[PDB]
């Protein structure tokens, strides 16, 4: 009948850390044992990531492992709004799979997007991603990531076979662990862009890092479900939709468009919106965070 | 003058007024600094000095060979697929006083300024006396940051570019090549 004063939803699509390392383009078949890259000073004291000058291709790896099982909360108060939560999920996933959700996914692993400021002054960036069942890979994959458009979304019966294998870890078919390489030619000795600390660099095993959560930003821009205008691009799926650099937000309370106002409508009041409406309100879910009252 | 161009970076996270897109506007000049070529008329379009942004679209005043296949620089990377591109066209018909863009136009004199003040064989206790800071000013320069080894986010810039002629013609060549002087396109 209500919403229950606790929400919490454990999150799907679990990335880790990235390591950097940079490496000779071309050496890709030899590219396992690289030299990091460190965090060093300039002088006033700052902390810069360079690369050996030798080196021209920054290599970035991470995993990610898809969880799947997206409608359960992890903690809820009123099992009857539980209950009805997990009967209006399964409304949506038995009208349509996590396909074209995962299809939107199955992007931003391939134009590399988690490449944030290292992508846009690049030449050539590839992106390899395997699927490991055990330790070895039982599915290997290989994108370019300028040819498939950074604002625009397009399918390929490649990134579909990848698509379904989201689709399989979401809707809780089996177990789908990632491991996403990224070759990229930035050029002889040049200027990085790791995560910047709270100011240092964050770094691990001395070796600069992104964190996990800013590789997660870069693996939801999969609302193009505004309320003003599809033109600038996709944008982070977050309840109130609202872009820091821009400075403005975007589907305001007053809109009826708002992911606490859609909830309550597609779950609370039965009132159902766009199927094109349905996929913000799952990759959310996906999201997770403490919700309710 | 002989062929205004024109660059549009279209609007996104990682182009916001931050360090993606901030720094990008009076330090990227790589076409006129790095990826080749020195003989261009700096003219930005977008001279609007509310916001202190000297240039909106990536304007530049060439010839009409210039803007056509002669601009072909590693300056206008990016905007691939983070933005949108541009292309050549004529020069400015009318008389246009586009003669201001990205130029040597700038009060950043404190990096190196001791030497004016007290590196003249004398002490640090004239720093401000024999040679002031009044160079070393930070003022409304309008125009977009810098992304070199003064901070990891952008930067300071300025626009050192004045009037803008009436005929067809690149203007003078300042440190940024802005074409002050010359009938540039006025927007």
């Amino acid at each position: 009948l209500s919403t229950a004063s606790v929400l919490a939803f454990e999150r799907k699509l679990d990335p880790s850390d990235a390591l950097m390392s940079a490496g000779a383009w071309a050496q890709r078949d030899a590219s396992q044992e690289w030299p990091a890259v460190t965090v060093r000073e300039k002088s006033q004291t700052v902390d810069v990531a360079n690369l050996p000058s030798d080196a021209d291709t920054l290599k970035v790896r991470f995993t990610l492992r898809v969880l799947g099982g997206a409608g359960t909360p992890s903690a809820c108060n009123d099992a009857a709004y539980r209950d009805k939560l997990l009967q209006t999920v399964a409304t949506y996933v038995n009208d349509q799979g996590f396909a074209e959700l995962a299809r939107r996914y199955a992007h931003n692993l391939a134009n590399a997007r988690f490449l944030w400021r290292n992508r846009v002054g690049a030449e050539a960036v590839e992106v390899r991603i395997n699927h490991i069942r055990q330790g070895e890979v039982a599915r290997a994959w290989r994108f370019d990531a300028l040819a498939i458009g950074l604002r625009d979304f397009k399918a390929d019966a490649e990134l579909d076979a990848l698509a379904e294998l989201i689709a399989s870890g979401l809707s809780g078919s089996g177990h789908v662990l990632l491991e996403v390489v990224a070759f990229a030619r930035i050029g002889d000795g040049q200027e990085v862009f790791p995560s910047q600390e709270l100011k240092t660099l964050y770094s691990v095993r001395d070796a600069a890092a992104i964190h996990s959560q800013k590789i997660g930003n870069a693996l939801r821009t999969i609302d193009t479900w505004y309320p003003d205008e599809d033109g600038l691009g996709p944008i982070a799926v977050e309840p109130y939709g609202s872009v820091t650099s821009q400075g403005k937000a975007y589907r305001q309370p007053k809109q009826k468009l708002d992911f606490y106002t859609l909830l309550d409508n597609w779950v609370l009041r039965d009132e159902a919106p766009a199927v094109e409406q349905q996929h913000y309100v799952i990759a959310n879910l996906i999201r997770g965070g403490v919700f309710g009252e | 003058m002989d062929h205004y161009l024109d660059i549009r970076l279209r609007p996104d996270p990682e182009f916001p007024p931050a360090q993606l897109m901030s720094v990008l506007f009076g330090k990227l000049h790589q076409a006129l600094v790095a990826q080749g070529g020195d003989r261009i008329g700096v003219s930005f379009p977008d001279l609007d000095e509310s916001r202190s942004r000297l240039g909106e679209r990536l304007r530049i005043h060439a010839s009409a060979d210039d803007l056509r296949a002669l601009l072909a620089r590693p300056w206008l990377e990016g905007l691939r697929d983070h933005l949108q591109f541009g292309e050549p066209a004529v020069v400015p018909h009318p008389t246009p006083y586009r003669q201001v863009s990205r130029v040597q136009a700038k009060s950043n004199p404190e990096r190196l300024r001791r030497r004016l003040m007290r590196r003249h064989d004398l002490s640090e206790e004239e720093a401000r006396k024999r040679i002031p800071d009044t160079v070393a000013r930070a003022l409304d320069l309008p125009f977009v940051t810098l992304r070199s080894q003064s901070t990891g986010q952008h930067f300071r810039l300025f626009i050192r570019h004045g009037p803008l002629q009436v005929t067809a013609e690149e203007g003078g060549f300042t440190c940024y090549g802005l074409s002050k002087g010359g009938f540039v396109p006025w927007f």
